[PDB]
């Protein structure tokens, strides 16, 4: 009992033609099943035999209750067939399901073999069945329902579905359907009765219309099994994530190891992988057997017991405030987690170290708000409340002076060292009395030599002369000396087009050691003016 | 219908829709449900692959807006009505949306797949709600182009009656303009929106007081090693527009290594460079016309304290017209309002100046912009603009207008 359901108008790419593959042998086993499956199916409706009209031809296969399969390999048709507006490729975050008091999973089964194709179309799928050893003409089909494994089938499928519910999601507001590949997560809050015979009014509904259902026989029961979460009826947690041990790790097996430790270390408190990741230093294959030191024998243990840990969250409740909470752990990590009541999460998370050219926490800070801000509205359609470890006036203070446009929606302050702070603040002014170094350095871009010294007005002088360095080094390394060689109060000018970058920016780590060791260096004096003047 | 098509060998807009806010999403699904029902709109099957961003503007009441700004790219020409250069001398323009007109004339059917949009999900609990245009979009640029004819036609008879009044159509807008006073301006445009309205139709700018504002140069009693070397940089920078700008006299003053702090005393001819400097920035440029075939580009400088500062060029160097712009009531704690605020404001100028719309260069992060421009954008159109690091000088230079 296929569909009544109306076809979707199919085309191929831009002015091209249906395949035309021969057909690969097979042996008269193989071909004695595929002729026995094509038989059902021939009569559920599914394929029709055709005949000499059809120059169009795909490749079937046999596969094996180790019982025979069959496979047709559409792998052409598709690149010739048209683009379909892409299928949701967002999958739900359990933190973003609302509580409901009863959720069943109606998985839809025989899903595209039960809708129609597009009767035009058809002839395009046309696929043959070998004779006994490549001796000529044998059977012939074609299909007339969605083909498992053709480029539209899942958009297709999708789209019938979706049309087949706007009734039922009309009639019955306050009942909620997940839709997800071939699966309706059905959850209400109507009472364990009314609710089982809402469910089976659906399924009804859909039989209704050529789509089979699970009934409380093959129905997925809780918790429910999804993307390594186990989903609760008051609470989701994390599947176990289980680290083998062994005494011969490869190479292939110590990335793999470090991958799901990092994935781990979103929901886990505490997972590292520093020592582990040091083993891949110089490896010469995947296969390569690398000894754990020390150090990676215990982080592995340590991990070993976090991930025996048992985190869970909670679900969302519209009614509730929605706050999220950064903590900086590290230079550029950031840890986050959200929720509405206190300890009650409903998901964390934390951000790798963004090895950048040059930023500072406060710039860092902000953009950890803005990714939890899109990751909020998407799971949530709302935006965090947020308790950031800075101060008003130090957010205030940089924003309201920093050449970027820059913004952090409502949050307040939550003191949970450490804090995030300006590590340092260029004088708005000359600082009077305060020495006055002239820096400067050039350096032959060819040769990589150069020197970088200053003079200043109190006599003091200095250069170096330095091997590898494009005038960006000496530049900087200029100021660097005048930096080292003060007080704790230091006018520097400069003619660097670089250094008026530092200015606007006063940046606190970055890629380059230089800059590095420039900044700590800045951070040290009590007072630091630095000036730009034209070059020449 | 008009047959309408897309540029030789273009295809159809596959833009990604952004993520939007619930309430934002009951608004659309709102809009969308009646639209619906009134054949505005019908929903579409997977077979149409191509898609618009729509989101949601601000009554309580929401209003759509669908960003064509890939459609219209791709969209044929039709060589809209030739600008009128008096426009900018007006007393005052008030601009009307004349976006609903559309909703009548239907819309060539071979062209709807292409306007094709989504309303997302909260959670992706659900794929998006699928529909295409039946009718003219706003928005769209084919539309006030393809209702050109009967635009005209329901003008004329208030043209003829004040003739003092000139009109000029942007997309969906009606820029009207005059120099009656305040109130006899008003009352005269309601005199307008009136006769509009038996139609179909629905809902404050002073041209000729906008300023074409120099640069001043800093005035001392007296003058320090640092004062006149940011001086020197200053002008320096701005020997590129005015190549008539001296800094040699100054420049000699700076000679030695003495502490920023130290006064140096200005020797008469430094003086008079000085003098002879200011002189030059009195005017702008010479020599710089506008190109209606060139691009138009505006670049923001956020000042700080609430302060932007604008320039529409197209050449570099060469302004059209130069600005500052400073923070509204209300958006105190938000650089991304501010902006959006400018940006509209700005758009608008570039509009009544020369009826077309700037390319701009916005100080800000992809991702911030993306996030939250939304939220504060009032205008029908939407410009074109790509993100940038705003070199230090071009900013210290303008924070120099008077
Ligand atoms: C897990 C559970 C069990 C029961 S009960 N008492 O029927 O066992 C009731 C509610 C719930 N769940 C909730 O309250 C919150 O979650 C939900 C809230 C609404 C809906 Cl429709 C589904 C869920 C799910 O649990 C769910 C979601 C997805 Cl995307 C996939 C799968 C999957 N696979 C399951």
């Amino acid at each position: 009992p296929i569909s009544p359901i109306e076809t979707v108008p199919v085309k191929l790419k831009p002015g091209m033609d249906g395949p035309k593959v021969k057909q690969w042998p097979l042996t008269e086993e193989k071909i004695k099943a595929l002729v026995e499956i094509c038989t059902e199916m021939e009569k559920e409706g599914k394929i029709s035999k055709i005949g000499p009209e059809n120059p169009y031809n795909t490749p079937v296969f046999a596969i094996k209750s180790t019982k025979w399969r069959k496979l047709v390999d559409f792998r052409e048709l598709n690149k010739r067939t048209q683009d379909f507006w892409e299928v949701q490729l967002g999958i739900p975050h359990p933190a973003g399901l609302k509580k409901n008091k009863s959720v069943t999973v109606l998985d839809v089964g025989d899903a595209y073999f039960s809708v129609p194709l597009d009767e035009d179309f058809r002839k395009y799928t046309a696929f043959t069945i070998p004779s006994i050893n490549n001796e000529t003409p044998g059977i012939r089909y074609q299909y007339n329902v969605l083909p498992q494994g053709w480029k539209g089938s899942p958009a297709i499928f999708q789209s019938s579905m979706t049309k087949i519910l706007e009734p039922f999601r009309k009639q019955n507001p306050d009942i909620v359907i997940y839709q997800y590949m071939d699966d309706l997560y059905v959850g209400s809050d109507l009472e364990i009765g009314q609710h089982r015979t809402k469910i089976e009014e659906l399924r009804q509904h859909l039989l209704r219309w050529g789509l089979t259902t699970p009934d409380k026989k093959h129905q997925k029961e809780p918790p429910f099994l999804w993307m390594g979460y186990e989903l609760h009826p008051d609470k989701w947690t994390v599947q176990p994530i289980v680290l083998p041990e062994k005494d011969s790790w490869t190479v292939n097996d110590i990335q793999k190891l470090v991958g799901k430790l990092n994935w781990a270390s979103q929901i886990y408190p505490g997972i590292k992988v520093r020592q582990l990741c040091k083993l891949l230093r110089g490896t010469k294959a995947l296969t390569e057997v690398i000894p754990l030191t020390e150090e990676a024998e215990l982080e592995l243990a340590e991990n070993r017991e976090i991930l025996k840990e048992p985190v869970h969250g909670v679900y969302y409740d519209p009614s509730k405030d929605l706050i999220a909470e950064i903590q900086k752990q590290g230079q550029g990590q950031w840890t986050y987690q959200i929720y509405q009541e206190p300890f009650k999460n409903l998901k964390t998370g934390k951000y790798a170290r963004m090895r950048g050219a040059h930023t500072n926490d406060v710039k860092q800070l902000t953009e950890a708000v803005q990714k939890i801000t899109t990751e909020s509205i998407v799971i949530w359609g709302k935006t965090p409340k947020f308790k950031l470890p800075i101060q008003k006036e130090t957010w205030e203070t940089w924003w309201t002076e920093y050449w970027q446009a820059t913004w952090i929606p409502e949050w307040e302050f939550v003191n949970t060292p450490p804090l995030v702070k300006l590590w340092y603040q260029l004088e708005k002014e000359p600082i009077v009395g305060a020495e006055t170094f002239y820096v400067d350095g050039a350096a032959n871009r060819e040769t990589k030599l150069g020197k970088a010294g200053y003079v200043t007005n109190r006599g003091r002088q200095k250069v170096v002369t330095l091997t590898d360095t494009t005038n960006q080094k000496t530049e900087l390394q200029a100021i660097y000396l005048a930096l080292q060689d003060s007080g704790l109060e230091v006018n520097i000018v400069t003619d660097s087009q670089y250094a008026l970058g530092i200015i606007q920016a006063q940046p606190d780590q970055s890629e380059s050691e230089l800059v590095n060791q420039i900044i700590e260096q800045l951070i040290k004096k009590e007072k630091v003016y630095l000036a730009w003047v034209p070059a020449h | 219908t008009v047959p309408v098509k897309l540029k030789p060998g273009m295809d159809g807009p596959k833009v990604k829709q952004w993520p939007l806010t619930e309430e934002k999403i009951k608004a659309l699904v709102e809009i969308c449900t009646e639209m619906e029902k009134e054949g505005k709109i019908s929903k579409i099957g997977p077979e149409n692959p191509y898609n618009t961003p729509v989101f949601a503007i601000k009554s309580t009441k929401w209003r759509k807006l669908v960003d064509f700004r890939e459609l219209n790219k791709r969209t044929q020409d039709f060589w809209g009505i030739p600008h009128p250069a008096g426009l900018k001398k007006n007393k005052s323009v008030t601009v009307l949306d004349v976006g609903d007109a559309y909703f009548s004339v239907p819309l060539d059917e071979d062209f709807r797949k292409y306007t094709a949009f989504t309303i997302p999900s909260i959670n992706n609990e659900t794929p998006g709600i699928r529909y295409q245009y039946n009718v003219l979009p706003q928005g769209w640029k084919g539309s006030p182009a393809i209702f050109q004819s009967s635009m005209t036609k329901i003008l004329e008879p208030f043209r003829k009656q004040n003739p003092d009044i000139v009109i000029y159509q942007y997309m969906d807008d009606l820029y009207v303009g005059s120099d009656l006073e305040i109130g006899q301006h008003r009352t005269k445009i309601e005199e307008l929106r009136q006769h509009l309205l038996r139609w179909g139709l629905t809902t404050e700018l002073h041209p000729d007081k906008w300023t074409v504002q120099p640069i001043v140069l800093p005035e001392k009693d007296s003058w320090t090693v640092n004062d006149i070397q940011k001086l020197v940089g200053k002008l320096n920078w701005a020997s590129q527009i005015y190549p008539g700008i001296k800094v040699r006299q100054l420049c000699k003053l700076l000679r030695g290594t003495k502490a920023l702090t130290e006064v140096i005393p200005l020797t008469e001819e430094a003086e008079l460079e000085l003098a002879e400097n200011r002189e030059i920035l009195k005017e702008p440029v010479h020599g710089v016309y506008y190109d209606p075939s060139k691009d138009l580009i505006a670049e923001i400088q956020k000042q700080g304290q609430g302060q932007w500062t604008y320039q529409i060029y197209q050449e570099p160097f060469k302004n059209l017209k130069t600005g500052k712009y400073a923070r509204m009531r209300g958006a105190h704690t938000n650089d991304v309002k501010q902006l959006t605020e400018a940006v509209q404001k700005i758009t608008t100028e570039s509009i009544v100046i020369w009826g077309k719309t700037p390319k701009f260069k916005l100080p800000i992060q992809k991702e911030t912009w993306e996030t939250w421009w939304t939220e504060y954008w009032q205008a029908t159109w939407i410009p074109e603009w790509e993100f940038v690091n705003t070199p230090p000088l071009v900013k210290l230079w303008y924070q120099l207008e008077k």
